Order: structure tokens, then sequence, then C-alpha cells
């Protein structure tokens, strides 16, 4: 992976070594490059996981990721370079560092092969994402929302490190490799229940499980838009990558053990989802509409099916194109009126059509319209869950139609109607916002005519 | 630009409307807005067909096509 | 069969270029409505053969 | 396509066609109380004959101010733009 | 246009409309009577529908009484 | 905010309507139109109000038992058929400021004329301020109306988004 | 119930600058000043020729050399055989049915 | 928006409630706060459970889609009230009658398609004879064992 | 036959009793009503009229009417007999309702699928 | 219609279940009853593909009926002989069905006398 790290480092010398107006220019078109070489991690075998060295590995798992990370990191500097551009240069120059920062670490994370390596990094992502929302936050409440993200995140992962820990000691390794053969079955015991506990708790308050979700609301509604896509479109996927992982070793436990989660997460999908025809604010709407879809993946992980995982492979990174989406284009609205109240623009297709037809685009994956990766992820995770049980269809179906209207009313609410008088200062869709909306819906639509490289391992 | 055709053309005389008046009178009212109608029961207006007479439109012809038809069949069936 | 595959599918292939032609390549916005209704009206008979096939 | 002038005619046309108001003794300025004589209620149906003139609604609030056939060709012009 | 609009009175036709119109509506005629013709069967019955009251006991097996 | 004349003429407006749907054809629309208003008429006269307010309240109660479910309504009213339908072609004007240097090239004669409404508007804007204070009592407006124009030159107060409204068929 | 005469002179002096907006409408003359049966027949041949016959050109060459040339991608139903058929293939007469009993 | 200008507690005092009134630029004989249990409306105006579609649509609102003025108190539930969505304007027909006639045309319908279950159309025939044991191989039997035999007559 | 409202049907205004009943105080009311309508129209027009200004005319009715709705409500919440029974019995009670539907379920099938009494013929796929 | 008022708000017992009958043996009151010949061979009416539901007693008029269709086409006027044959063959078929039934309900009514007969001594 040093093929990846290095250069990541290098970006920094560069942002800090660029003339003062080429920063943007420098940091976006290397970081550019970088996207373009993590294409090598496609060489995936049908049997064996590409394994570099005896700290990073690769595999069909954590590869897509590694893409979107990558390919996240100059879409976010396409997406802050406005807004932060009466900031001075120094400054400039310490939120860039920032995001490549927390690239370096995500892309450690999702190869690290050693399990206490992988909570060392996933720990590391917290520091440059609260500084990213507390410094540049816009609102008072940037500082509460730093709190509760670091310490709901806190509250379990303390507890993950004393299980890590421990099981180290017990088998010997933490080496991923290592305990796909040394993997023993987990027996009944008040011990063992615990166990499971805490190696599970902080990947779902990540993730989020329902429940343990009221933390994510409240980070969208404060970080800035850079925040808020990595945010949606990375770092939540660090719960669903570390579950899809940690489960390897707590069977047959996970039979009984994800009850709770698999109802919190069923009723928690409709409930979020009937929440966002609620909502006020566009953020918070969109923030509502991760929990929902989370909570799909959620199930998927816990019943462990070959059709189960890979609908949960392909709705991470079916999500994290479409959230990411969802919140620059919220975020151009606010860039002209400053408010995040839905309700506040009305019938903005008719004063920049270009931007509307994004918004229809980016809806109709939000609803998994059939053939987007985004519908394959729901439609497997569908599938396994009613053999799971049958009656599982009439939740997943109920959330199926909620989310059509939730989605349609946020695109009625701002794009149709009528427009409202007295915000006048509407100015036309800039190149560069119409670029950042297509480099989000163009990558997502052609991974509908090769699906095989997102459905992860089990493929 | 458009020229109306002269107003005091339109009366109720001959009309439905005058059957209403009638009826009006006989109470002791009165329709001061009846010539205001009369456009729509005068001129090209006047005569509509029944539904019957709608079902029926064309029928003439085709019966008269009908007939030539099944004749010149007769005729190259009896040959 | 190489017949009756190849129309069936050129029926559907032809309604999909007036959606390709949206890409500004050889477009002719003037009559855009008119030359959707002539692709229309050709897919239908390239539809017949096939359907003639079937009958026969 | 409406003019001022095609506006006017029909509006004077059908007063013309009302049994109420001699049409001779009305012009475009005519007032339907204090010069033809007229009440509320005849003009509540005069304004209901504008609107299946025009084949378009005239609200009560503004339908009970239009108290002569001027301020009618006014009131529809300004609701079709039209200017000459 | 040709089609000048008119107040308060019958439109303006042309002969085409007229023409054609009647035509198709002789068509239908016409299609309807000759097919009635040919085809009446398929509008009346095609076969007769019998009386089962009418068939007799020796035809349908059904022994006597006493039998 | 409705008088009782005003309650009276609106209810007779709108039987009128429910009646005209009912009856559909003109002649049989005119005679019961007759009928109704002869009910109204005998009634023109009443001077003790309470009364005259049973009458009104025994009307609306009538009114609504025989109302039409499915009233005729004109196709761009509210509720009509075409209602709001061109809404999506209306552009506001200061859309206009925005258009590139090339798209206003292509029509320099009204972009020019513009600028003469732009000038009016600007020139006119802080006069139209101070008739509205000097007209204004101390505790603001107790009416939302709206004075004219007093001398000559200036322009009636607040005019702009009223003259410069978007046609009602714009496209 | 009518205007009062100070609603009469504002609505008369909103009209005057409601119709003069509206006139300014109008384009001239030279607006918008733009920057620099054998036809019919030559109109369908060119729509036929590059979306037909192209089109079918292409997708002949696709189901003929790529696609029928793996298995099971194009499958007929067999056509259907009668008494009294002849076959291509093998030269077989199918035998005619027995005589229908009379009807 | 200063602090003084934004929602805060339920009012006890007769002042707290003619300075919410005058916060939400209402009359106080208007202003009405919903009910101070834990529920957390605050000081809100409780407004008038009434949809927009009720508003009057010739008035010049500021917002004429949403028939709205600037400045007024907006329904707790405006969302759940613009026209796209729930409606509460007066009905032809009593609201209670409705519900009777359309259960009862329902609830009538469905006893009388069991009634015709169990009772059924048919016609005077006998049942529809197929020749080789009834078509035994032909409905994909087991060609190994032999069918019990279907004999058909004449008659 | 009288109106009866609904929470879904309005009262029609002119079957009002309240309507007709007007007086003198009920019209005063109705004059303070304008006046603050009145004010509130002013106060906006001189804004959405003013030929310098671009931009949005912020709102404080939208203001507090997106606060009341979110921040708001937790400093304004008194846990006590209705809430914590509304917040048991929507809160818990659906988690355990579905928890014993699914679980009854399951067990059913496991039951049947180890006797060898569920069939799963052509269940390759999960 | 008639039958259906007899057996719904008349006697049942002595009408047939048309989800039952026969109920007698076919040969019973029937002297040498003769089977029902069958024209078409398995074989046949297998190569022609005939739907199941098809493959009757009248199976051979109907694949007379195609052959003829194929082979006239693009005359689809033509085989009106040979459509008619095969109707009139189902016809014939569907009277036979309405003897079946009007013969079950005799021998119900029979039955029914009978039974009159034997208990009131
Ligand atoms: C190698 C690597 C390849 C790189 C990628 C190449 C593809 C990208 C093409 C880039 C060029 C785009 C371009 O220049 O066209 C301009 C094109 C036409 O010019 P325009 O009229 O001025 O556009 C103005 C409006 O935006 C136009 O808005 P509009 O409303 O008129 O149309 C926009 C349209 C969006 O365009 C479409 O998606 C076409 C319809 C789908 C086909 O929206 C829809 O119609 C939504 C319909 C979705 C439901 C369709 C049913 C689903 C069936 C799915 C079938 C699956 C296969 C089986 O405008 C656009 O469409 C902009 C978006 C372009 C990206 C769309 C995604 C394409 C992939
Ligand atoms: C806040 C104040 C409260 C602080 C926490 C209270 C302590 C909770 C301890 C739970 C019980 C864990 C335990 O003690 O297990 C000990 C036992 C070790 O015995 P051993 O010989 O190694 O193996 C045979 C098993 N008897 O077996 C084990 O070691 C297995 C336990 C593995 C490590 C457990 C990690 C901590 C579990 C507690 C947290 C789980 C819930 C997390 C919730 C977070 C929500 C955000
Ligand atoms: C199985 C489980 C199914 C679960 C269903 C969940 C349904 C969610 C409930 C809807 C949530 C509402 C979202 C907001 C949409 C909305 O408010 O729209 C209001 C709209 C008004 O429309 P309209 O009356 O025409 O007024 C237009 C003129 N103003 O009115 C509407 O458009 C909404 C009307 C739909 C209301 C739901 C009706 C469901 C009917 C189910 C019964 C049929 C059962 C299956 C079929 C019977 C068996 C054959
Ligand atoms: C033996 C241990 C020590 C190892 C040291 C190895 C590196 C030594 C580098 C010495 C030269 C550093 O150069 C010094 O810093 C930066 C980058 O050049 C320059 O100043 C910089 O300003 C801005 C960025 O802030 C940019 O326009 C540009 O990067 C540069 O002009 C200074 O004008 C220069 O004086
Ligand atoms: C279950 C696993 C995760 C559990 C995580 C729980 C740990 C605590 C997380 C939040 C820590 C924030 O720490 C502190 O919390 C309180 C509210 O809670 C905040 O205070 C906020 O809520 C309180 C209570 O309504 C208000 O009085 C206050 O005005 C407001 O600012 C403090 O400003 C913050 O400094
Ligand atoms: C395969 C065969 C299919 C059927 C083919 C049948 C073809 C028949 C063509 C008939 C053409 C008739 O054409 C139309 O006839 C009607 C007869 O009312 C004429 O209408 C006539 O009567 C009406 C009033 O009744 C008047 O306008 C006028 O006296 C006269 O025009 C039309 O002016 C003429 O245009
Ligand atoms: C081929 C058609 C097949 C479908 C036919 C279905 C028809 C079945 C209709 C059943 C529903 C009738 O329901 C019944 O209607 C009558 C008449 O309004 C109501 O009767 C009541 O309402 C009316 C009107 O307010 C009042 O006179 C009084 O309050 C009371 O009589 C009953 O309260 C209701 O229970
Ligand atoms: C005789 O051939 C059958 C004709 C069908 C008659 C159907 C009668 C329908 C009457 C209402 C059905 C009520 C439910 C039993």
């Amino acid at each position: 992976m040093l093929k990846y790290i290095i250069p990541t480092i290098m970006l920094m010398p560069l942002t800090w070594l660029s003339k003062n107006n080429m920063i943007w220019v420098n940091s976006t078109a290397h970081s550019l490059l970088i996207s373009f070489t993590s294409l090598l991690l496609m060489n995936q075998f049908g049997d064996n996981s590409l394994n570099f060295s005896l700290l990073f590995f690769s595999d069909s798992l954590s590869t897509p990721l590694l893409i979107l990370t990558m390919w996240l990191l100059p879409l976010m500097l396409m997406a802050s370079q406005h807004h932060l551009s009466k900031e001075n240069l120094t400054r400039k120059k310490l939120f860039i560092t920032m995001l490549i920062s927390l690239q370096l670490f995500l892309i450690m994370t999702f190869t690290a092969m050693e399990l206490i390596l992988f909570y060392i990094l996933f720990e590391a992502t917290l520091v440059p994402t609260l500084i990213i929302i507390t410094r540049w936050g816009n609102q008072t409440e940037r500082l509460n929302a730093g709190l509760y993200f670091l310490f709901y995140t806190l509250a379990g992962s303390l507890p993950l490190l004393v299980a890590l820990i421990y099981i180290q000691n017990t088998v010997g390794s933490l080496n991923f490799l290592m305990l796909q053969y040394w993997v023993q079955p987990v027996h009944n015991s008040w011990s063992n229940v615990f166990m499971w506990l805490a190696c599970m708790m902080a990947f779902m308050v990540k993730m989020p499980l329902y429940g343990l979700h009221l933390w994510l609301p409240k980070a969208h509604v404060e970080a800035p838009i850079a925040g808020s896509m990595v945010l949606a479109a990375v770092l939540l996927k660090l719960g669903g990558y570390g579950m899809l992982r940690i489960t390897l070793i707590l069977n047959p436990m996970t039979d009984f053990m994800a009850y709770p989660f698999i109802m919190l997460s069923l009723w928690g999908m409709i409930m979020t989802s009937s929440i966002c025809l609620r909502q006020t604010d566009l953020k918070s709407l969109i923030a509502y509409s991760s929990v929902s879809h989370m909570a799909l993946v959620i199930v998927a992980i816990l019943i462990q099916t070959p059709w189960s995982y890979m609908g949960a492979t392909a709705l991470m990174i079916a999500h994290g194109l479409t959230s990411s989406m969802l919140f620059c284009l919220a975020n151009s609205n606010y860039e002209r009126i400053h408010s995040r109240t839905m309700i506040l623009a009305r019938g903005l297709q008719t004063l920049l059509p270009l931007m509307a037809t994004w918004w229809l685009l980016a809806s109709l994956t939000n609803l998994a319209l059939p053939p987007t990766i985004n519908l394959i992820g729901e439609l497997f995770v569908v599938m396994s869950t009613f053999s799971w049980s049958n009656i599982t269809i009439i939740l997943m179906g109920v959330n199926m139609v909620i989310t059509a209207l939730y989605s349609l009313y946020m695109l009625i609410m701002t794009q149709r109607g009528k427009y409202t008088y007295h915000i006048n200062n509407i100015s036309p869709s800039f190149t560069r916002e119409n670029a950042l909306m297509s480099l989000h819906i163009l990558p997502l639509l052609l991974l509908t005519l090769n699906p095989k490289i997102i459905l992860g391992p089990l493929y | 630009k458009m020229e109306l055709p002269d107003y005091k053309q339109w009366k109720i005389e001959g009309t439905p409307l005058e059957t209403v008046q009638e009826k009006l009178a006989a109470r002791g009212l009165r329709d001061p807005w009846g010539r205001n109608e009369a456009w729509r029961y005068m001129g090209g207006f006047a005569n509509n067909v029944s539904f019957v007479g709608a079902l029926l439109k064309g029928f003439k012809w085709g019966f008269a096509a009908f007939v030539v038809a099944i004749g010149a069949e007769y005729y190259l069936e009896s040959q | 069969m190489n017949m009756f595959s190849s129309l069936s599918l050129v029926t559907l292939l032809l309604l999909t270029m007036p959606i390709m032609m949206m890409s500004f390549n050889t477009y002719k916005p003037s009559n855009y409505p008119l030359y959707v209704k002539t692709a229309i009206s050709y897919a239908f008979i390239t539809s017949m053969i096939p359907t003639m096939m079937f009958i026969h | 396509p409406l003019t001022l002038e095609g506006i006017k005619d029909r509006v004077l046309y059908v007063l013309k066609l009302y049994d109420k108001i001699d049409p001779e003794k009305l012009s475009v300025n005519s007032h339907f109380m204090k010069d033809l004589g007229l009440d509320s209620l005849d003009q509540v149906e005069i304004i209901m004959a504008m609107e299946d003139e025009f084949g378009f609604e005239i609200p009560d609030i503004d339908a009970e101010k239009l108290m002569c056939p001027q301020e009618i060709v006014d009131y529809i012009a300004d609701k079709k733009d039209v200017y000459e | 246009a040709h089609i000048e609009p008119r107040y308060r009175q019958f439109p303006q036709l042309t002969r085409s409309q007229v023409i054609q119109a009647e035509f198709f509506s002789a068509t239908m005629w016409f299609w309807i009577l000759w097919r009635f013709w040919h085809d009446s069967d398929a509008v009346l019955g095609h076969f007769p529908y019998p009386d089962p009251s009418q068939w007799t006991d020796e035809e349908l097996g059904i022994p006597p009484d006493d039998e | 905010y409705l008088t009782h004349q005003q309650k009276v003429l609106r209810l007779y407006k709108r039987a009128l309507r429910h009646l005209e749907s009912w009856c559909i054809h003109r002649d049989k629309y005119r005679y019961f139109a007759c009928l109704l208003r002869a009910r109204f008429d005998e009634h023109k006269n009443e001077k003790d109000m309470v009364k005259a307010t049973q009458l009104l309240r025994e009307a609306e109660e009538e009114f609504w038992h025989g109302q039409h479910p499915q009233p005729y309504i004109f196709p761009e009213s509210p509720g009509g058929t075409s209602y709001e339908r061109y809404e999506c072609y209306k552009v506001p004007e200061w859309c206009l400021d925005d258009w590139h240097p090339s798209e206003k090239a292509m029509y320099p004669d009204y972009f020019a004329k513009r600028e003469q409404w732009k000038k009016l508007r600007r020139e006119s804007w802080e006069r139209e301020v101070k008739q509205l204070q000097e007209e204004t009592p101390v505790g603001g407006p107790r009416t939302e109306a709206l004075p004219p124009a007093r001398k000559q030159g200036d322009l009636p107060p607040l005019w702009w988004h009223i003259v410069t409204r978007p046609r009602e068929r714009p496209m | 119930s009518g205007y009062t005469p100070e609603e009469k002179l504002r609505l008369q002096q909103l009209r005057e600058l409601r119709r003069r907006w509206l006139k300014d409408q109008e384009l001239s003359p030279r607006e918008p000043v733009l920057p620099p049966v054998i036809y019919k027949t030559y109109r369908h041949s060119i729509f036929a020729f590059t979306h037909v016959l192209i089109p079918v050109w292409i997708i002949h060459y696709y189901l003929k050399y790529h696609v029928t040339t793996k298995p099971y991608t194009i499958v007929e139903k067999k056509p259907r055989i009668f008494p009294g058929d002849t076959i291509l293939e093998t030269g077989e007469v199918i035998p005619p049915m027995k005589e229908f009993p009379d009807q | 928006i200063t602090k003084d200008m934004l929602p805060g507690p339920y009012p006890k005092t007769p002042e707290e409630r003619a300075a919410a009134a005058k916060k939400y630029n209402m009359r106080v004989e208007d202003y009405e706060p919903y009910p101070d249990d834990g529920t957390g409306y605050g000081d809100y105006p409780k407004l008038p459970d009434r949809s927009q579609q009720e508003r009057d649509p010739w008035y010049d609102w500021d917002h004429p889609d949403l028939r709205l003025n600037w400045g007024e108190p907006m329904h707790w539930d405006l969302d759940m009230y613009i026209r796209n969505r729930v409606d509460t304007s007066p009905t032809p027909v009593n609201w209670n009658l409705m519900c009777k006639h359309l259960f009862g045309f329902v609830a009538f319908m469905l006893f009388m398609f069991w009634v015709g279950e169990t009772y059924p159309a048919y016609q005077p025939v006998g049942p529809k004879q197929y020749p080789y044991n009834n078509l035994y191989l032909e409905r994909g039997g087991d060609p190994n064992k032999e069918p019990e035999p279907v004999v058909h007559y004449e008659i | 036959p009288k109106y009866e409202a609904s929470r879904l049907s309005s009262l029609p205004t002119t079957l009002d009793p309240a309507e007709y009943d007007i007086s003198s105080e009920t019209r005063k009311a109705q004059a303070e009503r304008l006046a603050i309508r009145s004010r509130l129209k002013r106060e906006y027009q001189l804004q959405y009229y003013d030929p310098s200004r671009r931009g949005v005319i912020e709102d404080p009715a939208l203001v507090r009417w997106t606060y009341a709705r979110s921040a708001n409500i937790y400093p304004n919440f008194r846990p006590n007999t209705k809430t914590s029974l509304l917040g048991a019995l929507f809160g818990i009670g659906p988690l355990v309702f579905w928890y014993y539907v699914f679980k009854t379920d399951r067990d059913r099938k496991e039951k049947l699928i180890q006797e060898g009494k569920l069939d799963r013929t052509f269940n390759i796929s999960y | 219609g008639a039958h259906l008022a007899r057996r719904y708000l008349g006697d049942a017992s002595v009408e047939p279940d048309p989800l039952r009958m026969p109920t007698f043996p076919p040969d019973y009151g029937f002297p040498e009853r003769k089977e029902r010949e069958m024209v078409a061979t398995q074989q046949e009416m297998n190569d022609a593909q005939l739907v199941l539901q098809q493959r009757d007693y009248c199976a051979h008029y109907l694949i007379r009926f195609l052959k003829c269709k194929r082979d006239s086409f693009p005359n689809f006027l033509a085989c009106k002989h040979e459509r008619h044959d095969w109707d009139y063959c189902e016809h014939l078929d569907y009277v036979k069905r309405m003897k079946e039934f009007e013969r079950e309900r005799r021998l119900l009514q029979r039955k029914k006398r009978r039974e009159q007969r034997e208990a009131d001594m």
C-alpha cells in the first residue's frame, strides 16, 4: 500500500510549497492522479486476497472502499474551495492538510491486516474529523456536535480496545488472515455476551444503529460541506467494514445476539424514513436518510448470508456516492440563500434548470431506481432477509414506499412549485458546481455496467 | 379589427327561450338576459341531430355502397 | 432466425437513437419532435417483419 | 388576441343585450347605479355576464368595485396583459 | 389563419374536413353491414343449442324403474 | 370583514353558479335563475336586521344542502384545470441581470430600454419611501391600501413588482 | 361600493406604467441579433440508411459473430411439424393421420 | 435574530403571555400556547389545525403557493398542511356519513363475493374428457409407472 | 341535516353561527388583526421593493418555526406520566412486538427444517 | 341458469354435482357402451405442439386447420372450411357433455324415485 500511502503523504508538502494562488489547483490535480492509480487494486483473485505485506492487505471488500475514499478527496477540495475563499492562506492549507491526513488514515484503516492496527487508525480518523467540524463549521452548535461525535465514538470504542486485546491474549494473534484459520466458536456465557457487545457496539455507533444515531444529524447540520461528504460517504462505512470483519470470530453467538439489533434496524429504518417526511432542514433530512439506508446494512451484516454480504457492500458504495451528492446539492443552495431550511427557496427548476436535473438524478438513486447499484444493493438485502424470515418483506416494502415519498418530497419542495419572490440572488450554476455533481453521478451510473467490482468478497 | 354582428338581430322569438319567457310571465316574472342567449338557438346552431341521428351519420352512403357490393358479389358467384 | 432476431433488436435500438442524439452529436433541434415521430414510424415497420414471421 | 377596442366592444355588446339598460343612454362611463339606475343584485348579474363573455372569473372583492363599463374594460385588459 | 374566428356564429368549415368525416362515417357503416351479412353467426349464434328434455331415456341409457 | 350586504351578494353569485351547474341547459338555467332572483327580491326591503340576518343564515343552510358536489369552475380559477398551469414559465425580471454579455448582445434594443426602466426605478425610490413615511400614521399603517402619486413626475409608491410582473402567458 | 377616488387614481397610474412595460417587451425588427417529392425520398432515404441499415448491420454482425457463437444465447422454439410434412435436413416424410370418421 | 426573538419556555405569568404574543406578532387575546406537558412546544403558539388549502386563494399572499404572509406565525404543523399534503376543507357530505357509506358499500360487496363463491354459476355439462389416460404422459407423468386407466365412452 | 365538523373536514364559514353575531368588540379585534397584518406587510414591502437589495429577506417567523421544530423541544421537555407512557408505548413496545413476531416465525421454521418438513428442494441461494 | 335455480333453491339431491359427476358406472343402463375413438396419435399432437388443453378428442381437426393456416399464408381468410370442421367437432363434444349431465340428472331422479318406492311400504 506504500504506493498509495507515500503519494498521499506527498500531497502535504505539495500544498504547503505551492504558490499562494495554486493550492486548490495543485492539490486537486494530484489527488485525482492518486485516485487514478487506485484502480490497480482491482487485481483480485477468486480464492485469495491481495496480501501485500505483513501490515497491509486488500480484498474485494476493502478495494471498493479504498477507491471511493481516494475519489472523494478531490471532490472535497472542489466543494470546499468556495466557502473558504476569504480564509487566510495558512488556515486554508491547514484545512487541506486535515483532509489529506484523513485520507491517509482511511486508506490505512481499510487495508490494515492486524485488528489492533485497524483500531488505532479507526480511532485516528476522529481527530481531523473533529477539527474540521469544530474549527470550520459555521454555527455555535458545532462545538456541541463535536463533543457528541467524540464521546459517542469513544464510549463504544474503548470497550472494543479491551475486547481486541483480550482476543489476542487468548488466540495469540489479531492478524485477520490468522483469525480466518484459528477462529474458534463462541460458546454461550455471560462473559461472551459482553465480549460480543464490546466487539460490536463501537461499529454500531458509527453506522449508526437506530438508538445510537442522534449524534449524526447533529454532526451534519454543523459540519462544513467537506465534513459532511466524508462523514456520509466513508466514515459511516468504517462501522460496516469493521462489522463485516469482526463477525468472523463471533459465531455462533451472533445467531441470537443479533436479534435486538435487527429489531432496532428493521423498525429503525421505518421510523427514520418517516421522520424524513417532516424534517424542515435539508441537511438534517439527508442525515436521517443515511440512518435509514445504513439500517439495511446492519441487518445484512448481522444475518450473514452471501447475498446479504454482497448487498451490504453494494449499498455502502452506492449510498456513499448518493449521500455525498445530496449534501453537495443542498450546499450549492446554501451558498446562495445561506439557509438550510427546505421550504425557504422553492421552484428552483425555473431558475436553475441543469441543477434540477442533478437533483432529479440524485433523488432517483436515493429511492433506488433499477438498475442503479443503489437498487442492486437494496434488492440483494431484501432477497436475503426474506429467507431469514418472510415477514420482513412487509417492513422492507413499507420502507421502500416511504423512501420514495421523502425523496420526491425533497425534490418537489425545493425544485418545483412557484419560486420565492424575494429571493433574487439565485445566480446561474457555476462550472465548478456542475462538474462536482457530475463527478458523483457519472461513476455511480457507470458502475451499473459492471456491478461485480462493488459486490465484495462473496461475489 | 373584428366586426361584431349587429346586436339587434338577437331575438328570442321562435326559440325555446320564448317558451321560458311565457312560463315566467305566468308567474309575473321576466327574463332580462334572454337576448344574450339567443345566438345559441339561431343560425348554424338552430338544428342539431338527435342521438339516433348522430349514430346514423354516414349510414345512407354506407348502405348504398353495401348494397352495390353484395349485388356485385351475387353476380360474381352466379357466373 | 438471423433476420427475425436481428430485426426484433433493431426495433428497440431504433427507439434509443433519438435519445442518444441528445448528446448534441448530430442534432437538428428545429424539428426534434418530427425526428422522434419518424423513428417511431420506422420502428413500427421493422417490428412488423418478425410479427409477420410469427404469424406465418 | 384581445385589443383594448375589442374588449370595449364586447363589454358594451353584452350590456346592449341586457333588458334593464337603455341602449341609447349607455356609454363607457355610465355608472351602473348613479346613471343607469341599477341595484347591487343587477350589478352582480352584469359581472357574471362578463365572466361568461370572456371565460374567466372575477373575484367578489374586485367584482364589487367595477361600477361602469370602462372599469370593466380596464380590469379585463389588466388581467390579460392587453396594452393596445 | 385560413379559418378566422366568428363571434356568436357557427364556425367556418372547410370541404376537406366535412368530406373526410363523412367518408369514414360511411366506411364504418359499410363495414358493419358487410360483416353482419357474412358473419351474422358471430352475433346471434354459431350452432344450435339442444333441449335436454327432448332426449329419450333410451339414448341416455336410463333403465326403467323396475330394472 | 364582510358587511351584511357583501355576504348577501356573495351568496347570490355563489347560488346562481351552483344553479347553473345543476341546470346545464341555458334555457333551463334562465328559467330557474329568474325564480331564484325573485326569492332574493321578496326580502330586498327587509328593515328588521335581526330578521335579515336570520334570512341570510337560513339561506346559507339551504345553499349547503342544495349545492352541486362538483360545481363548474373556470379553468384558470383556483381549483380549475388550468390553475397555476403557466407558473413554471413565469421567470422574474431580475434573472436578466445574470445573462452573459453574449446573451444580452442578441437583444440590444430590449436591454437598452430595460436600463431606462431600471434608471426610472432607481430615481423614484427615495421619493416613494418618503411619501409613505409622511402619509403613514404614527403606529404604522392600519390597512394594506397604498396611495397614488401626488405630484407630477412622481410614481405611485411601490409600483415596480406590479408593473414588471410576468405576463399571464409568458411563453 | 366602487373605487375610492384615491384607489381610482392609483390604478390609473399603475395601468399607464404596466402598459408601457408590456409594450417595451416587443422585439425590434432586428432582434434577435444572431451571431454568424425528390427531396422527400432523399430525406427518408438518408434516415433509412442511418437509422435502419447501419444499426441492422451492427446488430447482425454482433449476433452472427459474437452472440450466436456461444451456447444457448439465441434459442428458438422448434418448428411445428404436421402430418404430411417433409423434413429438409433428413428428407423424412411424416405420415398422414388416420382416415377421419365422417362428420 | 436575537435570542429575545426566538421561541422560549412555556409562559407562566400574564406578562410572559403578553411578551410571547408580541414576539409572535399576535394579539394577546389570540395567542395561546400548547398545553404545558412534557411534549416540548414551549411558548410556540397553537394555531387552528387548518390546511393552507382553506386559505383565501384570491388574496395577495406574499407566498402565493403556501398562502402565507411574511412575518405571520406559522402553524407548528405547517409542513403537513401545505397544499400538497393534508386537506381539512369542508366537505359537501358529512365526514361520518361518508365513512358509513364507503364502509357499507365495501362490506356489502365482500359479503356478496363470498356468497357468489358458495353458489357459483356453471353450465349443465359433464367434465371435459381427454384421451390417453387423461393425458398422463403429456402432463409430465412418470413413464415407468403405468397409470390407472381412464376410459371414456360414447353417448 | 346539520353539518358535523371533523378534524379533517372543517365547518364551512357560512354555517358558523359566530360568523353572523358580530359585536363591536369583535369588529375591534378584527381591526387589530388587520393592523398587525398591515404593519408586517409594509415592513416586508419596503425591503421587497428596494431596488438596491439583493439576497434573502430573512423572515423571523420562519426562523422561529424551524427553531421551535427542533432546538426548543428538549429544554421544554418534562418527564411525567404522559411522556413516559408515550415514550414507553411507542419506543420499546414495537421492538418487543416485532421481536416476538420474528422470533416465533424463525423458531417454527427452524423446527421444521431439523425435522425435514420444510420444502427446500431448490433452495441454494441465501 | 335454469338448472342452477333447481339445485340451489329446489332439491339438490336430484341435481348433478358438476365437481363430482359421474356417480353411476358408465355401463349402467348402457349395454355394450363403445369407447371414444381418438384419431390423432400422441406423437402427432406432440410434434404439432398443441396446447395441452387442445389435445382433446377433436385434435385431428385442429391439426388439419393449423397446417392449412401455415400453408395459406399470407392469405389469412383461407382455412374457413377447416376452421368450421374443428369448431363443429368441438360443438359435438360439448353436446356429449350436455348428454352426460342430463343422463346423470335422470339417474339421480330415478334413484330418488326408487327410494320413495322402497320406503313407502
Ligand atoms: C540539514 C537539515 C535542514 C534541511 C533543510 C532542507 C530544506 C531547506 C530549504 C531552504 C529554502 C526554503 O525556502 C524558503 O521557504 C519558502 C519556500 O521556499 C519560501 O517562501 C514561500 O512562500 C509561499 C509559501 O509560503 C510560496 O510562494 C512559496 O512556497 C515560497 O515563495 C521562502 O521565500 C524561502 O526563503
Ligand atoms: C451510549 C454510548 C454513547 C454515550 C455518549 C454519552 C456521553 C455524553 C455525550 C455528550 C457530552 C456533551 O457534554 C455536555 O452535554 C450537555 C448536554 O448533554 C451539553 O449541554 C447542552 O444540553 C444541556 C441539557 O439540555 C443544556 O443545559 C445546555 O444548554 C446545552 O448546551 C453541554 O454543552 C456539553 O458540554
Ligand atoms: C369499401 C366501401 C367503404 C364505404 C365507402 C363509402 C363511400 C361514400 C362516400 C360519400 C361521400 C359523401 O360526402 C358528403 O355526404 C354528405 C351527405 O350528407 C354531404 O352533406 C350533405 O348534407 C348536409 C346536411 O345533411 C349539407 O351539408 C349538404 O346538404 C350536403 O353537404 C356532404 O356535403 C358530402 O361531402
Ligand atoms: C350493484 C350495487 C352494489 C353495492 C350497493 C351497496 C349499497 C349499500 C349501502 C350501505 C351503507 C348505508 O349506510 C346507511 O345509510 C343511511 C342513509 O344515509 C344512514 O342513515 C342515517 O343517515 C341519514 C343522513 O344523515 C339520516 O337520515 C339519518 O342520520 C340516518 O337515517 C345510515 O346511518 C347508514 O348506516
Ligand atoms: C345458466 O346457464 C347460468 C347463467 C348465469 C346466471 C348468474 C346470476 C347472477 C345473480 C347474482 C349472484 C348472487 C350471488 C349468489
